[PDB]
């Protein structure tokens, strides 16, 4: 994997690759590495893919029945509950989770919990086999309240960069908006984005 | 006793009715980093020959030298060096292999997989494959790596067996060849995008190819996909 | 350290024209040490008939567990198990024991009371079924066992022809084999006659 | 093994080669690898045998008493749930490889499940040693909005692929065609392109060839 | 432990259990009984893992004998040889199992008839005419195979069994310093004295 | 393999079977264990087939030189010491080899020597070598005396021999049978357990262990 | 660590008759689950009317047959164009292999052809250099499925004389070339059925005081 | 380490960072990690300081010899030497080596020699356990024919994301100017390079 | 291999040599010399690793047989041990080494005096009242420490040896088969018969 999420203006963006790898075979190059733990509340997920899926469907079990009782929960809150099951369960797990999310009070939140089950709040977060070739880029090229277009443009520049080098990472680049508007889904393919 | 560093993926190759041809990519992998963009996995000796190879790459770049230095051994008190006593396809294979032997033999391998492509004199086609082991063995179609897995059984599809071989043209070999490396590209999570591949034809000679790349993708049908299971948004 | 092969022994079963045959050798060793040459592999629970191979002391264990169920079964469903449905509860028995397995290599034979059609069917030591018109082979000659039937047999043979052909498939296959042999026994089995023949074969 | 799953027009179609390992022995050269989940749920297994046998049938189990309980057809996402949430906790151990595919109120569907317990979703997949053969077929000539009959030719053309260039699948193609407002189409040997040539000699022993030493009737009557 | 033999004669079964227990470098004792009485006519020797011998022998001896006095009954040797099996074979799946290996010597009063059963610690059981544990076999089968009948007195059998123990003397490395001989037929058990 | 060779009033007797064995693969039930080096030499070979026929054969290379350099043939106790010192410069390397070197000489008399590729070689009456010597040990030892006629002694080994081919699982196939005496080595041929078992075990009444 | 080993699988079979002998071998050559060749001989005619196969791990089996070769046309000219008999090939193959006792050749190798007195000879050898001359010899891969068919239909093992009590058994005679061919080509089907190595293409040598003949038959590819 | 080697119009520049390791103990924060083995021929070492150092002596004892018999050596020809020794000795060796220099003829060329010993001719050349943070950066914002302070900036500011990210590289950045002019030694300082 | 003990008294020097030769679960011999005579006054026992044992005595034995013909004058015990010690240390440190320990007895006739050397595979020479090598020890020392005297004759040694060879078979775990005797002074090397 190469996965990313970035804070904006009017709220977050989360972006990823496609490639599901068994070794050096692709199992699976187009794969859906973005997934819904709640209306507005979204994860990307690198490490295991049978260990990321069993936690996120234990998150998506426990917002259900947060939202039953209690309401609309808090990004906050669901990355507490994500760090609840990665850092009691360290020695059985290999996940990195990062965890965004869209309030009206609070906008667009990153939370980011690598290996340890430690928990990070930041404005953007990188992840992945792939991301270790783009910190320096991702790091000279971010800006804070960036406009929709920049944002997706960051991100798309940012993953392109990452599929180059990372043979563990390629495919379709999957995006997600989250805002007050709602949930826009976005897929860039090769041949848009390989020559940027 | 080694282990390879910056590698090369797979080659591919088969035979048709006049020829043989054979591709390979050009990368340079350093594990799972895409290091090296510029990486010509095809050498030709001669203009009868194509010399294949995959594995590691300063191996690669020995068994160069030691072809180019054979090309002028050869040359050497040789009036017919450019006629009758010009290197053989089953001449420079045979050193290879010899020499690939020799080096398991001795626990320390050239680690390479290589497939050597060519016209004889006669105009018989020759198509033969060498590894680290020293293992040699001969088919209308052979490749490397994951090349083995993927491409063969599709070019298998074209040319069965040997008298499927003068029932095949080059418009048709070389499509099933390129349309291999297609596949690959999909599924090989060390290959890349630009390849090489080339012609050895007993009319036409040695064409060359380089800079080809991969197009006609498939790739529509990703936006369908949602979650990996239950998800509908 | 491999239990499968501490004791030896083979087994083998063939179907005929409306027969079956089950067939199995007499050795238990210790290895090298040759113990027991009257050790039988071939056991039956009404007209339902099990071989088992592998390890002595666990192939003992399962006759008497299967004897024990199939027992309970007659007295409840007022009459005897079918191949088809013991052949069921042998691969239920064998998975509940999952991680922990019995090291054994079964072979149900019997002709179904009923519609009067002949069966066989192996397992590995796990419970995975393996049914089959013409043969199944078990135990540490099991290669020998597969080149032999593979050969030898047709389909539709009579019951006095398939005997020399299932006798002659272990017979050959067991000389090959340094832990199988020591005798051998031959089960013809018809609709309501049952044969059971010992062989005569090399005691090396 | 090698096994297929293909996604069409009305519906969804799996298939699946015949032949099962020991080693390098053929235990069985005509084993049925496709699985009945439910009527119109199918499921293709690779891996350990007993394992795929019976994590199919236990799901399967559960999948009926649910159907009953809710007087509802089963879905496919009930028998996906339950397989990868079972498969997990397990971590492994259970070696089952699968790939699910069916119709039911919901549409057609088709996903694969690993042994540790991750499922994919897919217009087209392939497990087992000659997933990579098939994969190639599938890479080649798949399409979006395939015919039923354009389905079955793809899924089996895959099949064939492993059958021939993987040492791990052989002998025949099992198919089974789920269509959406019709029954499920187990197609059993749909294809038995390795049959055994005839024997240049018949091996029918004389009578007497065997040496025997003792004779008895067996008693199995009461 | 290491040696204990047995043979099963015409009217009789005869158990043979060497007599040195060794620790290290030191022979600690030279008159060791490997064996206990379960019942009037049957005889249990055991041989493996220090400790473990003699511990699963009183079970099982405890056993019988509650079985005994609970029916007012000898239980018949086959029974036995059963109801020890059954534990050993529980035992091989155990956290520690009993490394303990056996030969059940008993005569039937109901078939008269004596009986010989050998079983390892994996629960493996065979009835033999003749049987051994550990190195002992790889010499007293062959040998056995070739000087013994089915058809022979108890001081045929005795005989026999000096020629085992001859031969174990001669071509064994450890001195088992000898054997305690037992006999078990129609009238109970009794040992031999001078052997 | 089972091998032996004892000594007897009447020189020696030399009895092997002819199994070859690949684990629990039986490879040949035809082998030749015995090479005759020369008309009063004998080798008995236990072990690995090759590093046993290969130095045995190399042995009698050896042996006929000296005879050539000589004009004398080789005694017993240096054909024995040849071969023991070639294994020893091997120790180590892996050789898996049981040998047991009988022969006649005038200065010696009849003589039986061990060799094994341990580098061990002693001079003696009687061995039993290979996977199942403990069996042919068991028959032997309880049936020998020096004063065995030619024919009892033939008999007896030809007996020790089916012993083991019957328990051990690494021996069988069929006996081969010699006779050494001050008149060089005697071959009493080849007898297939296949039929030898049975015959044994009606004339001798012996081997009720099996369901005859 | 480097493995400078490895199985390239296939089978190979040698009987000899009165005035013949022939060589059988698949044409197969695979690594793992893949196909590498379909038609890769290695029964080779090696001159002085002697046919050679090395089987198991095929780089040091080329190796093999191409110093065996070797030694041949040496042979000849030390000892003025003299014939190397059967025996005498035999015992020479046997330094071959002991010379790299301590780093052996992965091969299992079968020898056919004639012997001075015009018969029939099959030598066969372990990897290290032991050999013994034989009427009857599987090798390879699916030698333990063969051998024993062998044991059974060439030498008539097991088998008696009917109405004899099992006591006389079924006598010894020599075959036909046009039986043993019979017996090769069912033994080969019958491995290819049951071995997933086995396949392809079978290939035979057959050795007359007249030379050498090839005969080829096609296997079933899956 | 993070090093570096760049091509631009006027010849070519090679880049270094100042730190050395013994595991978490820097041992030397004021490292010369570009070191001359001619004229103006220059290379940066990665990997081994032992094995990198004592090839470095060879290759220059050998350039020094083939100088006195055959004149000025090429950069290709001092990329070869420096290869033979690391393929040769590729068992012994942890050597990431990159090769630098000027000719009049063939202006700045840079040759890399990663572990396995092999050869590659680029336009510019990154290494070391700091290049892996850069490959994004440094691809997206490398030109061909630069100007000698574009190239100063490229490399300072390359370099400076590699000291950011990893451990194994800091201290101050050091840079070796190769042109027809001659040899020019640069040197940045934290304070300089850190707030870029 | 296994029990070599050495006893020096008054005027001689007692060896005590077992006499098994024992390879898995087999006595291959029950009569074997482990002993070579280097000089007609000087005897060496040898225990130790098989093959080794004998090839390094032999190998000693033909150099001290060399030398005495080369200068025809017998070499002293302690010129003997100090070479057979420096071959050991030699051999300590080769690719293969010698495991073989040793006990020199000889009789030295310019000083009329017996003498005992034990030395082990090291090269770890001592000259001793007594000695032994393997696990005999363990029993022996102790044994020779309370009843050993300086002043017995070479009848009070044998006797004292037959009071070790008692105790060892006692109690060591495998059978030796006896021992071979022999006897070093001033009139050479002679073997008792009944022991
Ligand atoms: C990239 C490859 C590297 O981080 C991503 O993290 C990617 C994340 C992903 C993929 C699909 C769906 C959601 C998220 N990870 C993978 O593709 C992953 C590679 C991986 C496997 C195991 C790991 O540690 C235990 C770490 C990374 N692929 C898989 O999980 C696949 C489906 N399964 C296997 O490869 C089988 N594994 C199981 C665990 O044991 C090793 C073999
Ligand atoms: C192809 C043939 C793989 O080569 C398929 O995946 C096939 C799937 C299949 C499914 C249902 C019915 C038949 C076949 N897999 C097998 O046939 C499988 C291969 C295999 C064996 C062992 C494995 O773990 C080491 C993994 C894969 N064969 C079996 O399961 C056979 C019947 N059983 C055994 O060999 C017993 N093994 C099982 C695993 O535990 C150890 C003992
Ligand atoms: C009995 C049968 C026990 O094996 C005998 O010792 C027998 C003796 C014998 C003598 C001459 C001719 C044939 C047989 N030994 C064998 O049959 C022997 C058993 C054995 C194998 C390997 C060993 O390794 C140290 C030791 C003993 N079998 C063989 O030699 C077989 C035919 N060949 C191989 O196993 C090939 N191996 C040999 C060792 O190097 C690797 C390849
Ligand atoms: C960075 C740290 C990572 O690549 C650089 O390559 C840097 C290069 C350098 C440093 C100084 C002078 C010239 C070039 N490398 C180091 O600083 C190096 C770290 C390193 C050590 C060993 C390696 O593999 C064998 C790889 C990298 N530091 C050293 O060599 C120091 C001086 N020595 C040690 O740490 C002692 N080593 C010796 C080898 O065994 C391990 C302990
Ligand atoms: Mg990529
Ligand atoms: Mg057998
Ligand atoms: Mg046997
Ligand atoms: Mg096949």
């Amino acid at each position: 994997t190469s996965i990313m999420a970035v804070t904006f203006k009017d709220g977050v963006i989360l972006g990823a690759d496609s490639r599901t790898t068994t070794g050096a075979y692709i199992a699976n190059r187009v794969t859906d590495k973005l997934t819904r733990v709640h209306d507005k509340i979204w994860c990307c997920r690198s490490g295991s893919a049978a260990d990321t899926q069993a936690i996120a469907d234990i998150v998506q079990y426990h917002l259900e029945l947060y939202t039953s009782q209690y309401g609309t929960p808090s990004t906050e809150t669901a990355a507490s509950v994500f760090k609840e099951l990665c850092y009691e369960n360290k020695d059985n797990l290999t996940a990195g989770i990062i965890v965004a999310g869209y309030d009206d009070k609070n906008k667009g939140e990153v939370y980011t919990i690598p290996l340890g089950g430690s928990v990070h709040k930041l404005p953007y977060a990188i992840a992945g086999s792939g991301s270790t070739f783009i910190y320096g880029y991702c790091d000279k090229n971010f800006r804070e309240n960036m406009s929709k277009e920049e944002t997706v443009d960051f991100i798309k520049h940012s993953l392109s960069q990452a599929i180059k080098w990372d043979g563990s990472s390629g495919g379709v680049i999957r995006m997600v908006v989250l805002t007050a508007a709602g949930v826009e889904r976005l897929i860039f393919y090769p041949d848009e984005y390989e020559q940027l | 006793t080694q282990q390879p560093i910056v590698t090369g993926t797979s080659v591919i190759s088969m035979k048709y009715d006049n020829g043989v041809i054979i591709a390979a990519d050009n990368l340079g992998s350093y594990g799972s980093l895409l290091r090296f963009n510029g990486v010509e996995r095809l050498i030709p000796v001669g203009d009868n020959t194509v010399v294949g190879i995959s594995g590691d790459i300063s191996d690669m770049q020995h068994i160069e030298r030691l072809l180019k230095d054979l090309v002028t051994e050869n040359a050497y008190d040789n009036p017919l060096a450019d006629a009758e006593e010009a290197l053989e396809p089953s001449y420079i294979f045979e050193y290879l292999a010899t020499v690939m032997y020799q080096r398991r033999s001795k626990m320390n391998p050239l680690w390479n997989a290589i497939i050597v492509a060519g016209v004889q004199s006669n105009g018989d086609q020759f198509l033969r494959y060498v590894n680290l082991l020293g293992v040699t063995y001969s088919s209308p179609t052979l490749a490397t790596g994951f090349g083995a897995h993927m491409a063969n059984p599709l070019l298998r599809k074209v040319v069965d067996r040997e008298s499927d071989i003068p029932k095949t043209t080059v418009q048709v070999a070389e499509e099933a060849i390129v349309n291999a490396m297609r596949v690959l590209y999909y599924r090989d999570a060390r290959s890349s995008r630009n390849f090489s591949l080339a012609i050895i034809d007993k009319n036409t000679g040695l064409t060359f190819k380089k800079n080809l790349q991969v197009e006609n993708m498939k790739w529509d049908f990703a936006k369908d996909i949602k979650g990996y299971g239950t998800q509908k948004i | 350290s491999d239990p499968s092969s501490i004791n030896g022994g083979i087994v083998v079963a063939m179907t005929g024209k409306d027969c079956v045959a089950i067939a199995c050798d007499l050795r238990l060793g210790s290895q090298s040490l040759g113990v027991s040459n009257k050790f039988e592999k071939i056991f039956h629970y009404g007209h339902v008939f099990l071989g088992i191979t592998g390890l002595a002391t666990d192939v003992t264990t399962l006759n008497e567990m299967f004897r024990y169920k199939t027992n309970l079964y007659k007295l409840k469903e007022e009459r005897a198990i079918e191949p088809e449905t013991f052949t069921q509860l042998v691969s239920s028995s064998l998975y509940e024991r999952r991680f922990g397995p019995y090291f054994v290599g079964p072979v149900v034979a019997g002709i179904n009371s009923k519609s009067g059609k002949p069966f066989i069917a192996g397992f590995d030591l796990i419970g995975c079924i393996d049914e089959a018109k013409d043969f199944i082979v078990s135990g540490t000659a099991s290669d020998q066992l597969f080149g032999m039937c593979e050969s030898l047999y047709e389909p539709n043979l009579e019951p006095e022809d398939l005997f020399e052909t299932i006798s002659q498939a272990l017979l050959n296959a067991a000389d090959r084999d340094a832990l199988s042999g020591w005798g051998a026994v031959v089960y013809i089995i018809k609709k309501d006659e049952v044969v059971k023949r010992y062989l005569k074969m090399r005691q090396d | 093994t090698t096994i297929v799953g293909v996604k069409f027009n009305n519906g969804v179609v799996i298939a699946a080669d015949t032949r099962s390992t020991q080693g390098p022995i053929v235990a069985d050269k005509n084993c049925a690898k496709l699985h009945r989940i439910s009527p119109k749920i199918w499921c293709a297994g690779a891996g350990t045998a007993a394992d795929t046998e019976a994590v199919t049938q236990l799901i399967g189990s559960n999948i009926e008493l649910h159907s009953l309980y809710t007087s509802r057809e089963p879905r496919v996402v009930s028998a996906l749930q339950m397989l990868k949430q079972h498969l997990f906790k397990y971590q492994g151990h259970i070696g089952a490889y699968l790939i699910v595919a069916g119709v039911d109120p919901t549409g057609s569907h088709l996903f694969s499940i690993h042994a540790h317990g991750s499922t994919d979703v897919g217009y087209y997949l392939s497990l087992g040693s000659g997933s990579l053969a098939a994969m190639a077929v599938l890479e080649s000539h798949w399409k979006q909005d395939l015919t039923k009959e354009e389905a079955i030719k793809l899924a089996s053309d895959a099949i064939q692929a492993g059958i021939w260039n993987d040492l791990g699948s052989g002998s025949n193609v099992d198919v089974c065609v789920m269509e959406i407002g019709k029954d499920a189409e187990y197609l059993r040997n749909y294809l038995t392109p390795n049959v055994r040539e005839e024997k240049q000699k018949s091996y029918k022993f004389p009578r007497g060839t065997t040496a025997v030493l003792k004779e008895s009737i067996v008693n199995i009557c009461d | 432990m290491d040696i204990i033999l047995g043979i099963r004669v015409q009217d009789s079964v005869i158990l043979a259990s060497s007599k040195a227990v060794t620790r290290g470098i030191s022979v600690l004792k030279d008159s060791d009984d490997k064996t206990r009485q379960l019942s009037p006519h049957t005889l249990m020797s055991f041989a493996g893992e220090a400790g473990d011998t003699v511990q699963f022998a009183e079970y099982i001896q405890a056993n019988i004998q509650l079985y005994s006095i609970r029916e007012d009954y000898e239980l018949s040797p086959q029974a036995v040889s059963s109801f020890v099996r059954q534990e050993l074979a529980k035992s091989i799946r155990s956290r520690r199992p009993y490394q303990v290996n056996v030969l059940i010597g008993g005569y039937d009063k109901k078939k008269n008839k004596p009986e010989l059963y050998q079983i390892d610690y994996l629960g493996t059981k065979v009835e033999l005419p003749y049987g051994a544990h550990g190195y002992s076999g790889f010499y007293t089968f062959s040998l056995l195979d070739h000087h013994y009948r089915p058809d022979m007195t108890t001081e045929e059998g005795l005989d026999l069994l000096k020629l085992c123990v001859q031969e174990l003397e001669k071509r064994m490395p450890m001195d088992f310093k000898g054997v305690i001989v037992k006999i078990v037929d129609k009238d109970g058990i009794r040992q031999v004295d001078d052997f | 393999t089972t091998t032996l060779a004892f000594r007897f009033q009447g020189g020696i007797i030399v009895a092997v079977d002819s199994r070859a064995t690949a684990g629990n693969w039986v490879a040949s039930q035809t082998v030749k264990k015995v090479i005759e080096i020369n008309p009063f030499l004998l080798g008995t070979m236990a072990g690995g087939a090759v590093d046993c026929q290969f130095w045995e054969t190399w042995l009698g290379s050896q042996c006929r030189l000296h005879e050539l350099r000589e004009k004398e043939r080789i005694s017993v106790a240096a054909a024995s010491k040849i071969l023991s010192n070639l294994v020893y410069q091997y120790k180590g390397a892996g050789l898996s080899m049981g040998t047991m070197i009988c022969g006649y000489t005038r200065k010696e008399g009849p003589t039986i020597y061990y060799v094994d590729s341990d580098g061990t070689r002693l001079k003696g009456d009687i061995f039993c070598v290979g996977s199942g010597q403990t069996f042919a040990y068991g028959v032997l030892d309880s049936n020998y005396k020096w004063d065995l006629s030619v024919e009892d002694a033939l008999y007896l080994g030809k007996r020790s021999i089916l012993a083991a081919a019957h328990r051990d699982a690494y021996s069988g196939g069929s006996v081969n049978l010699y006779h050494v005496t001050e008149d060089g080595w005697i071959y009493h041929g080849n007898h297939d357990v296949g039929e030898l078992f049975w015959k044994v075990k009606e004339e001798e009444g012996s081997f009720n262990n099996v369901i005859g | 660590q480097f493995n400078p080993y490895g199985d390239n699988g296939g089978t190979i079979l040698g009987i000899a008759g009165e005035d013949f002998a022939v060589l059988a071998g698949d044409t197969r050559n695979i690594t793992d689950y893949s196909i590498n060749s379909r038609y890769e001989p290695k029964v080779f005619d090696c001159g002085d009317n002697i046919v050679m196969s090395a089987n198991g791990f095929a780089a040091d089996g080329d190796a093999l047959v191409k110093r065996f070769k070797n030694s041949v046309k040496w042979y000849h000219f030390d000892h003025n164009d003299k014939k190397l008999s059967i025996n005498s090939a035999a015992r020479n193959i046997q330094h071959l292999l002991y010379g790299k006792r301590f780093f052996p050749y992965y091969v299992h190798t079968i020898i056919a052809g004639l012997d001075e007195d015009g018969k029939g000879a099959v030598y066969s050898f372990d990897p290290v250099g032991s050999y013994e001359r034989e009427q009857c010899r599987a090798g390879g891969a699916a030698a333990s499925l063969i051998m024993p068919f062998l044991d059974n239909q060439v030498n008539f093992k097991n088998q008696y004389e009917p109405g004899t009590n099992g006591k006389v058994k079924k006598p010894l005679k020599y075959l036909s070339v046009e039986e043993v061919i019979k017996l090769v080509r069912d033994s080969f089907t019958s491995a290819t059925e049951r071995h997933i190595q086995v396949g392809d293409g079978l290939e035979i040598l057959i050795v007359t005081k007249d030379g050498v003949r090839k005969e080829f038959y096609e296997l079933k590819r899956d």
